[PDB]
DNA sequence: CGCTGCGTTTTTTTTTTCATGTGCCGGTCTCACACGTGCCTGGAGACTAGTAAGCGCTTCTAGTGGCGGTTAAAACGCGGTAGACAGCGCGTACGTGCGTTTAAGCGGTGCTAGAGCTGTCTACGACCAATTGAGCGGCCTCGGCACCGGGATGCGATTTTTTTTTTCATACTCGAG
DNA sequence: GTATGAAAAAAAAAATCGCATCCCGGTGCCGAGGCCGCTCAATTGGTCGTAGACAGCTCTAGCACCGCTTAAACGCACGTACGCGCTGTCTACCGCGTTTTAACCGCCACTAGAAGCGCTTACTAGTCTCCAGGCACGTGTGAGACCGGCACATGAAAAAAAAAACGCAGCGGTAC
């Protein structure tokens, strides 16, 4: 459900691993669960602490 | 000429490699690295390249956890700059070390 | 070989940067070296050891799963 | 008058509480607050003695645990008083939330 | 009859803890986070513990239940029937 | 007036007491370890039997070299800038330790919910054939996504047009000729 | 003589500038999607046997009080040392442009070892019967805590003594 609204978020008819990672870490209870669980090809959310923004 | 202030280049090599998935090691280095710490279980062992794949997409996955933790660690030092004395503290408190 | 420092500077920068990591001192190369090794070392260990006891000379993937689980460092995508 | 020092009878007490065993937590509160929590669960419950005890053996451990990583955490920031941030900080990296 | 018991966890009682833990010196703000963390903390195992209460049909919650609660959260305890 | 040193008054630093909590010795009382005894259940014996697993042989995959070529990626080094670390000041939040107040603890005592065993019955799942059609390996195809450029779009960075205070010198104002 | 006024510099906001990132198509290739017929693993149906539902009974142990005792919690007060922000020095870590290197391709040929298929044996589960190990009772004696008296190393105070701003006084110098 979530993996698919990912894919059509970056125009993909088919879903690729970075998809599935995008839907778990963002819901918060699937990224509990999925907690110790490494998704292959599927990188990081985007995340940069504010501090290290210049301005 | 023009020049990027330093840590303006940083901040983008940041956004490209969240964004993106591609295994950053270079894989035949790493392979080598495998089978020599391999050798000290049991010499002449074979490896499916998935298997090296397979350790190649954890070690990056960790690597990259940690130094997340790490970041987390030196910024708490009121600093910017991750040194060793911010891994070692991310790893105590996960619980790798004493 | 010494195949460690073919985990070069600009690699070990790399993975930092996708962990949101902006400034880097000159140390933190070798320490990640260091931990990079013990992890593999770890791992490569009961993955092995996965691999002798069904008596195969070829590691698979499924030895360095089930390692990787038992490590408590689960992955998915290469099946188990 | 005699007066001791600002963390000195401090760091007597931790020596003291260091080297005995016993729950720090007066038991009757303890009790109340897991019947109170056992109640959000299921009303008309009972607890076996042994379990109210089994627990405040393990919340104390907790505590006492997390105390050590929070206080490594304060150190990091080159300070010696312990700060929510550090707690935070310290259950950030140990995986207890986001 | 006393419905907000977090209390009873007194500041010198978490003091006492965060002395064992090998702390100096103790911000005020601590003790409520403190009181905040315990509440989460039994909460997580007590659920787990009533669960399983629950799951033999019990009226009465077993030192052996608190066990296997521990256990699942990951937070093993020796000595009460492990 | 300005300095200069030199006796003064205070501050810093040393030395010796001193009041404190330490962990150290040796006698009393408690309930917890250890024994023991007798009963009962769960391990051992032994033999039956049926099937898992180990070894060799059959195939064929998928892992290990190895061979150059081009390119993207590391290496290295130089140059400067911003961030790490120390050092100053200020301010309040902790810490100590005193007195008031509270509620924990303790131990013995009386009820009663609910544990938990114990001996029944009966629906429910194992098992054991025989059947059959889903799910799996295998072969085509074609339509997403990856790679190309090319240009529009966003953003940091540098290099040019606005306040701010100050800074060193010139237009007004009282008596003077 | 004096209030006065425009130059220096500082700080700042805006416009080249250029630089790297997103969108528009066009190109092609490869991997997902889908059918094919073949194989075994799911279903059908029946019986044998046990697991567990059930209702009692038993007694446990969990609840809840009584009512002293005291320790711990609470609540103030005075002050100190720690947290925290602000600065300014230097150096180490980023950014960009030479030079060096080795990875990633798309081929090669060869072999092990993986992975499957069979046949044979020795290894387990499965009956039952029979002892003894092991546990739930009741007893007792001793380790250990608890109490209170000790020197005892201590950090905190008190008592002298080796320095840094403060008066205050002597005196030289210098224009007038
Ligand atoms: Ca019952
Ligand atoms: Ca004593
Ligand atoms: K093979
Ligand atoms: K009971």
């Amino acid at each position: 459900e979530l993996a698919g609204n990912a894919a059509r978020d970056n125009k993909k008819t088919r879903i690729i691993p970075r998809h599935l990672q995008l839907a778990i870490r963002n819901d918060e209870e699937l990224n509990k669960l999925l907690g110790r669980v490494t998704i292959a090809q599927g990188g990081v959310l985007p995340n940069i602490q504010a501090v290290l923004l210049p301005k | 000429p023009h020049r990027y202030r330093p840590g303006t280049v940083a901040l983008r090599e940041i956004r490209r490699y969240q964004k993106s998935t591609e295994l950053l090691i270079r894989k035949l280095p790493f392979q080598r690295l495998v089978r020599e710490i391999a050798q000290d279980f049991k010499t002449d062992l074979r490896f499916q390249s998935s298997a090296v794949m397979a350790l190649q997409e954890a070690c990056e996955a960790y690597l990259v956890g940690l130094f997340e933790d790490t970041n987390l660690c030196a910024i708490h030092a009121k600093r910017v700059t991750i040194m060793p004395k911010d891994i070692q503290l991310a790893r105590r408190i996960r619980g790798e070390r004493a | 070989r010494d195949n460690i420092q073919g985990i070069t500077k600009p690699a070990i920068r790399r993975l930092a940067r996708r962990g949101g990591v902006k400034r880097i001192s000159g140390l933190i190369y070798e320490e990640t070296r260091g931990v990079l090794k013990v992890f593999l070392e770890n791992v490569i260990r009961d993955a092995v050891t996965y691999t002798e006891h069904a008596k195969r000379k070829t590691v698979t993937a499924m030895d360095v799963v089930y390692a990787l689980k038992r490590q408590g460092r689960t992955l998915y995508g290469f099946g188990g």
